């Protein structure tokens, strides 16, 4: 007889990042039970200066390495870090950033924003899974 | 016989397989399921043998990825997705159980296409072939 | 049974094999021929589904290379060539057909050395070994 | 009984590049049925200035991505693009360029030239095959 | 049958196996020993054919690494070492000889942990499983 | 019955580098039968200037490629080259260099030095093996 089974990935909440999608313009990636990054499609600019300091960010040594390792590997495959916060935006190059964003999830939008947030029970229908980050790694 | 708990299944409590079926996870490298077993085992070892993590370990998982999982199969599934063919989502798996006896089969993952899980009618050939495989395995 | 047409063969029209023979292309990863089958299938799928290409799809092939072909075998053949040993050219393939019955074998690519397709005697022993395989396949 | 079969790679004319050799000093790579690159060993200089601009070429947006992706991946593993044409030269570093050229084909020469040409039935004996590009890629 | 000389063994002079046992080094890719055989073969071919090495050939080995060895297994062993599990050092191997007849088995490497070679008591399960494997192979 | 065997890697003295350790603060990598590099831990600085030249070293052409190819690979995964000698200093970034050094061998120290030396029967208990360089490569 045929039988089916579904896997719950929230037992990998440590030692592996998890990610799930909520709306066609929002994505969420989680590290631990307290911190995550928001991947948001918007028509509103958050920063104006065209300078993205990243070496000074790691040289600051007042940050969380796990939080921005994901954004570093996203960059490999402008910014504003004043005060210790995390805020990255990509404006529309567009093909690559949208392809990476779709690689997470497995138009006429102006900005894609990566920002720090606290964990909430965000994603509605898609259960969390670590496959996207394994693929983009 | 490797066994799965209620914390790593949805709607199920205890569901597990013979060790002889799990033995195929180090011989054939075209199976979508054994990667999840490797991830689960690595997670258990990491949470047991390493205590009080300093806010998550990123390099350790970064390097276990190169040593545990199959990157080619992941790229194959991605290419299928971007090209409108049924692919695998790494979240749903089907198998055969043979309820009269108990001998089971290694799960093959469900095929997802167009955001809908295609039913047993559109891949019944795989079911028949695997049933024939267990029929041969009966001898 | 996978079959080869007259547009992908030179001097031949319809020369094709049984499915049970092609079944070895997803179990053993030392065969030089299955890469060509994978490339042909990818080409057929690409020209069929993705319609009206805009001056070639360089990224599609760039990403399918990582998913379909064996880069280690290509590098092995290249290293063998630069070090002056009979290697493979990816253009000539020999096999057995057993004309009395029809059952055939998966081709192994020809051995090229010094810009000359070395003759059947120089590797005849291999032939015999494969014959023994069909002997083991006689039962 | 033993039989031999040979494969015609021109069925991969689209969706895969093809390459074949004509003489020891000439090589051809072909994309589609109208465009290709000539790889020529020569002792004649075509351009003088010692500056190769490649970022400006992609920023021009009046080009063909398929043509120069191959030369990009060749560079990874001086130039003159004025008017939209493609012309790259390597003057004689020698070991690497000759090794790459021999890798495609699978001294007393001063230059190797990469240039744009229209398809012709060039290569005499060597049938086209995509293994060279799969190796370089 | 591949035979090991006295220059590549310590405390031994001639110790070698049937070719049928060595036949598993191109089928199963979970073996820790066959990489050493491939390195020995590459070394013999390099010192035989290529003559008068001018201060070593660094690129030749840099490109033979990508074609001959299994980087995933090396990284697996390194992860085990940095995660405090018995691992392999690529220097000690244990096999069975069956001294009554002479038929042997492909060596599996020793398990090194905490700078000490754990004795036969701590991995006797593998010994029993392999003995059962030869028992099945008797038929 | 059960029998064990040990492999002598010194048959690979040519065509493959061999590495074997002597003390916790010393490592030795060997090319050929005459030349090798010392990887040493010390509390004494040997150079003062904070400028490491590597492109000039390869452009010098009066050097040995095999010796500094290994150090190039080590760099990828200050300096002082005057006179043709080899001397690389890493002062204590620490996590990466110690991890690479431990990878070869398979605290409260100040500097790690890579230097040229002549072959001697250095390593006391650890027999030579090429697995370290295969890992670093
Ligand atoms: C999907 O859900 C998101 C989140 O609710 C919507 O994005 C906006 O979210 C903010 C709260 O952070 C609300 O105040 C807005 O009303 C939401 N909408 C807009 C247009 O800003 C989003 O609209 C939803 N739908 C889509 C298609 O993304
Ligand atoms: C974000 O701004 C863009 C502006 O570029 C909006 O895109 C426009 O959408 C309308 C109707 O959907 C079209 O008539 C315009 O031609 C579009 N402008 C383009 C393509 O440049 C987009 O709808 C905005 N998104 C939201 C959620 O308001
Ligand atoms: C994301 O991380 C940054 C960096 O810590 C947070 O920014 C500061 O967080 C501390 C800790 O709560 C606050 O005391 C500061 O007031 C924050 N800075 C500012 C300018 O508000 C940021 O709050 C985090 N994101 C969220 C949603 O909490
Ligand atoms: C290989 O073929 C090319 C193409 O014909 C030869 O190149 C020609 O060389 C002569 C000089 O001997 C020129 O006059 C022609 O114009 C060249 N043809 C071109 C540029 O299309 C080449 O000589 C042949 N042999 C070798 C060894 O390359
Ligand atoms: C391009 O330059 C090379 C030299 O780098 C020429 O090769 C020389 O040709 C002359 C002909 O008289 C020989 O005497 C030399 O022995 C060759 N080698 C060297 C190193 O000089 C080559 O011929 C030149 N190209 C052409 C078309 O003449
Ligand atoms: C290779 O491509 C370049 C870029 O288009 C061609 O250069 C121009 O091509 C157009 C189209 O035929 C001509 O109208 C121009 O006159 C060309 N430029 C110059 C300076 O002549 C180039 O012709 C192509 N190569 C070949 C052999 O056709
Ligand atoms: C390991 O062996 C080395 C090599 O003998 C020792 O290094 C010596 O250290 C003493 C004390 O500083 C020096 O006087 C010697 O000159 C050093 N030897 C050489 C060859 O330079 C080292 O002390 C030993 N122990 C450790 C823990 O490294
Ligand atoms: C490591 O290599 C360098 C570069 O050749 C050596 O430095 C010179 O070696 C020659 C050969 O004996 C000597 O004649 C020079 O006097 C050396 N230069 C200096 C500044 O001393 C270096 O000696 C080599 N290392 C060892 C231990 O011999
Ligand atoms: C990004 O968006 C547009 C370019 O498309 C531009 O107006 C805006 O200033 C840019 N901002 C940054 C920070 O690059
Ligand atoms: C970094 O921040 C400084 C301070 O405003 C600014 O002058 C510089 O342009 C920034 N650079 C980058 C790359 O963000
Ligand atoms: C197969 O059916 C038996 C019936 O009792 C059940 O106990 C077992 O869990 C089933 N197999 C799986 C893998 O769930
Ligand atoms: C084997 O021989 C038969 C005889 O008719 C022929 O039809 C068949 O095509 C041959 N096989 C191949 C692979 O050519
Ligand atoms: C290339 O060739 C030689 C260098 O060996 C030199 O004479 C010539 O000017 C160089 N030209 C360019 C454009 O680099
Ligand atoms: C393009 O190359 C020319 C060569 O003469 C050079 O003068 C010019 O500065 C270059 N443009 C760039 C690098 O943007
Ligand atoms: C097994 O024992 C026999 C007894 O003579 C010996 O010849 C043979 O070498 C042994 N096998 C190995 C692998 O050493
Ligand atoms: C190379 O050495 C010179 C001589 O002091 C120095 O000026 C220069 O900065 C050095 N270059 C590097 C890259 O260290
Ligand atoms: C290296 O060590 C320290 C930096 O931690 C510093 O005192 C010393 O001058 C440095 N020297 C060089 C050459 O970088
Ligand atoms: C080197 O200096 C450090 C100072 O932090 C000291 O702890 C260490 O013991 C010194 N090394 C030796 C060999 O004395």
């Amino acid at each position: 007889e045929l039988q089916t089974l579904e896997l719950n990935m929230e037992t990998l909440n440590m030692t592996m990042p998890l990610s799930c999608t909520k709306n066609s313009s929002h994505h969420y990636i989680r590290v631990g039970n307290e911190t995550g990054l928001e991947l948001t499609l918007t028509n509103t600019s958050i920063i104006n200066h065209k300078f993205c300091n990243l070496s000074d960010a790691h040289k600051k040594n007042l940050y969380d390495h796990a939080l921005m390792s994901i954004i570093s590997t996203f960059h490999l495959s402008s910014c504003d870090f004043n005060g210790g916060k995390i805020s990255v935006q990509y404006n529309l190059v567009a093909n690559g950033v949208l392809q990476t964003f779709m690689r997470m999830a497995w138009t006429s939008y102006q900005y894609l924003i990566i920002q720090n947030t606290t964990w909430e029970d965000h994603c509605q229908f898609s259960r969390p899974s670590p496959i996207g980050y394994l693929g983009l790694l | 016989g490797y066994c799965l708990t209620r914390w790593m299944l949805i709607e199920a409590e205890l569901k597990c397989f013979g060790n002889t079926a799990v033995a195929k996870c180090n011989e054939k490298h075209d199976e979508e399921f054994c990667d999840m077993l490797r991830l689960f085992d690595f997670n258990k070892q990491a949470i047991r043998r390493l205590k009080a993590p300093a806010q998550m370990s990123i390099q350790l998982i970064n390097k276990a990825v190169n040593a545990l999982i199959n990157d080619q199969l992941i790229m194959k599934n991605h290419l299928r997705d971007i090209m409108c063919i049924p692919y695998c989502n790494y979240s749903k798996y089907w198998y055969l159980n043979h309820t009269s006896s108990g001998r089971t089969s290694l799960p093959k993952c469900w095929l997802i296409s167009n955001g809908s899980y295609l039913n047993e009618t559109q891949f019944s050939d795989d079911i028949e072939q695997q049933a024939d495989n267990m029929i041969t395995e009966m001898l």
